[PDB]
DNA sequence: CAGCTAATGGCCATAATACCATAATAATAGTTTTTA
DNA sequence: TAAAAACTATTATTATGGTATTATGGCCTTGGGC
């Protein structure tokens, strides 16, 4: 609630631009998210908290162009990929939702890559990527896998983020469906 | 790093008024001054940020929530409709409407204003250095009534200068250009001159460009056994624009176009693997790796080597090509080339001798033979530096340099000419300068962009002479070129 | 040539071309087709929407060509560094009716006596360009011309806060090393007086001694062109002969190369 | 025609572009320290 | 055992260039018995 109210509210006023305001916001409610934790009350209370801030930020920073909010998705995306391990499962709504979500966060790097942040962008999406993965999907991922495996198939980029260059190339391997696997191991 | 520069207009009352004078309110003159530097940083395109604020007035624009202020804009590198947004403010209709619509003049209090604009130095979120501010006032008397305001001037003033933050008052014509000397110090805050006006500002920055830059730092091993690291510097690059940027049509927005290689036969892709770097001639196509190419450069490494000592006068121009930009040998990191490099230049210049090097550009190259003249160190009383101590980075001449140039006979002149020719040139000569020299015909386009910047009719359409002025040509010298013309010839041109 | 970037495994350029791939800007920023776009910028904080049209029209220029003396000056205030450019024009007559080439010589020696330099517009002819630059007579007795070159343009001077080397007050040794390594500077003087023609033959005498990039490649060219793929091809030291000065000078540097290390230490 | 055109054969400068490649800064992590 | 900071170093940042490259750049060359 203060989690949820303070997040959707202050984060909402932030839709006129936030800068430090949002980020620390993202920090405190995000960071003081888990350090304040209890089974029952706080565990599943979060489960809805996390749940509906998912539904939020997909919208929120999806809209948000880059600006402050490249750094807002520093704060978040870090808190995201680390909040994967929070729920190994009960992911399914947020499995798929975050699936094409962070897909489009690759896309948000695709708007503007590089600088300092967009590194942090795709990088944080990468650990966002796998510990997420239970298998449990087929072409919800595989679809993504395809032209991820294009998006990294190419694209001279910084020395730093180059993990993505290879990032999903075997992660698509953990996606068992053949013919894309064919595509890659031919290509790779 | 990308710094602060600040416009401000004083207000007591009559300032936005014209003093009932029949030209302009010097307030407005200031207006176009603001225009001029903010616009100026279109051209110069300076990551320095600019300030537009007034005070001393009826209503307010601020966050400090006090009487007699207005913000105009927060610190910025400019904007086109930041320009336009401010462009309302010329003209008596815009004088007034600007005034009243914002409200114009009641009272003020001085150092209050200080930390006003200073507290626009609050506005810094980024890396700036220069704290530089300008007040626009004819005010002869800040006040006589409360000299506690005066103590406040002499009080917070020293703070704000001590803040490293610097405002002065240029000589903006209160009568005499000002008649006041008297108490004025507080109001205000490599050998040059100073000016009282904007015109200097205007033209001076019409073509102007970047200032603080030194980046990629190489080395010179002198021998194998001893060290210097060499600062690479551009006196200029033959400065050019930031070049045409991709923005799509109605969307107006950056394309974020990308490029890679599809297969150009089959609908597939292509990869740097899948290709290579070739030379082809005649029958034989020959293909060798982009790597193989890029390391075929390899001889040593980026870095430099004293290769010897040569008469400076040995080569003046039999020759010339792509310039030295100026490497200053670094001495902080590696000093003693403080001393070493010092006496080096001392005596090598004394010898009229120079240090040849083989320069190896960045991420290797094939390196090249280039002389280094020792560059002398020129400073006057206030230290005009024409010759920052260093080296002339002197490309050597090579085959390509001489790849071709003709030779044949030459038929020669007579002193009968030179008797006149000399003074003729004395009429054709000018003492020249360091300054007002460019290729404006490119400047004219960031004029053409000054257009959309102001969104107006015709550019500044300013004046440099890169083209000769006929009245002087036919004036000082005259037609004596006739004498020359019929000297040896009835030309018919 | 560019290092022709074409195919591997075939070499056939048929598969070969790069990807246009023009995109939209943001929020999936997807493909855009029909390459045409406006031609614009950001500058400052401001996007600079604009076209190629308003460019072309709004652009003042030269005509198709011209070359016009912009004036003259003495050479005293003038500096080699402040000779700028790369391309340089030996300029000879349109002759046959050579008269104004002779009077040209007249103005030339009107320049050379008084150390006089030329200030001239130059618009290159064949296709549509304005330019402006310095030009100056060079004198080598048998034949001479004026050379068009770029006048360094007022922006062209970068200048720093640099504290003077005129201040050595933090750095001085005893001269007693400095003089000696001067004598080195002689032993390392590349051009010393030779032939008693007062032609000091600069070891590394520039000139007929080329630069690698081409030479280097050329060895790559005979090798790989004429022999199969290999690692680094012969660097044959005639290469490095050129690269490195002669060791009578260098030998004469050796013990001075010693006095370097000895007399002149290092830090870091 | 008159002379063959005259756009054919050629194409150099550019500007543009690219790659492509750093400091100006600001981070990472980092391996030690014992603590436990 | 790790386990704590930890000031250190790293490699991370571009803004800014320079290469290097593209492209034709609007021109000089080619043609045929009437």
């Amino acid at each position: 609630c203060s989690l949820l109210r303070l997040q959707e509210t202050l984060s909402a006023a932030d839709r006129c631009g936030a800068a430090l305001a949002g980020h620390q916001l993202i920090r405190g409610l995000g960071q003081e998210c888990v350090l304040s934790s209890s089974p029952a009350v706080l565990a599943l209370q979060t489960s809805l908290v996390f749940s509906r801030d998912f539904g939020l930020l997909v919208f929120v920073r999806k809209s948000l162009n880059s600006i402050e909010f490249r750094e807002c998705r520093e704060e978040i995306l870090k808190f995201l990929c680390i909040f994967l391990e929070k729920m190994g499962q009960k992911i399914a709504p947020y499995s798929v939702e975050i699936k094409n979500t962070c897909t489009s966060v690759y896309t948000k790097d695709r708007a503007a890559k590089c600088k300092i942040p967009a590194l942090d962008l795709l990088i944080k999406l990468l650990q966002t990527f796998r510990s997420s993965r239970l298998m449990d999907e087929f072409k919800i991922g595989e679809l993504f896998s395809k032209f991820y495996g294009e998006l990294a198939l190419k694209k001279k980029i910084p020395d730093t983020v180059l993990e993505k260059v290879y990032e999903l190339l075997g992660l698509l391997g953990e996606v068992h469906p053949s013919e894309m696997i064919n595509n890659a191991e031919n290509l790779f | 790093g990308r710094d602060s520069l600040i416009f401000l207009v004083d207000a007591s009352k009559a300032m936005f008024e014209s003093q009932s004078e029949d030209e302009l309110t010097p307030f407005d003159m200031s207006i176009q001054c603001i225009q001029s530097v903010y616009i100026s940083k279109i051209i110069s395109s300076d990551r320095d940020l600019l300030a537009v604020v007034f005070y001393g007035t009826e209503k307010d624009k601020n966050s400090v929530n006090f009487k007699n202020i207005y913000v105009l804009q927060e610190l910025d590198n400019p904007g086109a409709k930041r320009i336009l947004e401010l462009d309302q403010f010329k003209g008596q209709q815009g004088q007034k409407r600007f005034q009243d619509m914002m409200g114009h003049g009641s009272d003020y209090s001085l150092s209050e204003v200080l930390w006003v604009c200073a507290n626009l130095f609050s506005d810094v979120q980024f890396k700036m250095s220069h704290k530089r501010i300008m007040l626009f006032t004819n005010e002869d008397n800040p006040h006589g009534n409360d000299s506690a305001k005066a103590s406040r001037a002499r009080t917070k003033a020293g703070d704000l200068r001590d803040t490293g933050i610097f405002l002065d008052l240029m000589h903006l014509k209160k009568p005499g250009g000002f008649d006041i000397s008297l108490f004025y110090r507080d109001i205000i805050s490599v050998h040059f001159e100073e000016s009282s006006k904007l015109e200097d500002l205007l033209r001076k920055v019409r073509a102007k460009e970047t200032r603080k830059r030194a980046l990629s730092r190489l080395k010179l091993k002198l021998n194998k056994d001893i060290v210097i690291s060499v600062g690479i510097y551009n006196l200029v690059q033959k400065a050019l624009k930031p070049p045409p940027i991709k923005l799509y049509r109605e969307t107006n927005e950056p394309v974020k176009t990308k490029t890679r290689t599809f297969n150009t036969s089959t609908g597939g892709l292509l990869l740097p693997s899948d290709t290579k770097r070739s030379q082809i001639y005649g029958s034989r196509q020959i293909i060798l790796e982009k790597e193989e190419t890029e390391e075929l450069k390899r001889f040593d490494d980026p870095g430099l080597m004293l290769m010897g000592f040569k008469p400076l006068v040995l080569l003046k121009k039999h020759h010339y090509l792509r310039p030295s930009l100026f490497v200053y040998p670094e001495e902080s990191l590696v000093i003693g080339s403080s001393t070493l490099f010092s006496a080096l230049l001392i005596k090598c210049l004394e010898k009229e001798v120079a240090a040849l090097c083989r320069y190896t550009p960045r991420r290797n190259i094939p390196p090249y033979f280039v002389a280094l003249v020792p560059q002398e160190e020129e400073l006057d009383d206030q230290k005009i530096q024409v010759t920052p101590p260093g080296f002339q980075l002197v490309f050597l001449p090579f085959a390509d340099d001489k790849r071709k140039m003709p030779f044949t006979e030459k038929i020669m002149a007579t002193p009968e000419q030179v008797g006149k020719m000399k003074a003729i040139v004395e009429k054709l000569r000018f003492t020249y300068r360091s300054d007002s020299f460019e290729n404006p015909v490119l400047q004219q386009h960031f004029r053409n962009l000054e257009a959309l910047a102001l969104d107006l009719m015709e550019p500044e359409q300013a004046v440099d002479l890169t083209l000769p002025k006929v009245e002087a040509m036919n004036k000082r010298l005259g037609s004596l070129v006739d004498e020359f013309k019929e000297l040896v010839y009835p030309p018919d041109y | 040539k560019t290092w022709t970037v074409v195919d591997a495994k075939t070499l056939k350029k048929e598969d070969i071309q790069k990807e246009t791939v023009y995109c939209l800007n943001d929020d999936d920023e997807t493909e855009v087709l029909k390459e045409d776009i406006i031609q614009g910028f950001r500058y400052g904080s401001d996007i600079v929407p604009f076209s190629k049209v308003d460019e072309e029209q709004m652009k003042y220029k030269s005509e198709g060509k011209c070359f016009s003396v912009l004036g003259f000056c003495k050479s005293s205030q003038v500096q080699r560094r402040f000779f700028m450019g790369n391309q340089v024009l030996k300029v000879f007559a349109a002759r046959d009716d050579e008269a104004a080439a002779v009077a040209l010589s007249s103005l030339i020696h009107a320049l050379d006596d008084l150390d006089m330099v030329a200030i001239v517009r130059y618009a290159y002819d064949k296709r549509a360009n304005p330019q402006v630059g310095v030009a100056f007579p060079h004198i080598k007795h048998n034949y001479e011309c004026l050379v068009y070159v770029q006048l360094p343009f007022m922006e062209d001077l970068r200048q720093y806060m640099f504290s003077s080397l005129k201040n050595s007050k933090k750095y001085a040794p005893t001269e007693a090393q400095l003089n000696a390594v001067d004598a080195l500077i002689d032993s390392m003087s590349l051009a010393k007086k030779d032939e008693k023609t007062d032609t000091l033959e600069d070891l590394f005498p520039t000139t007929k001694i080329p630069n690698p990039r081409f030479q280097r490649l050329f060895q790559c060219l005979l090798h790989r062109a004429l022999h199969p793929r290999e690692p680094l091809p012969p660097i044959q030291q005639h290469i490095w002969n050129m690269l490195n000065p002669p060791a009578e000078v260098t030998t004469k540097s050796q013990i001075p190369l010693s006095k370097i290390k000895t007399l002149f230490p290092l830090i870091e």
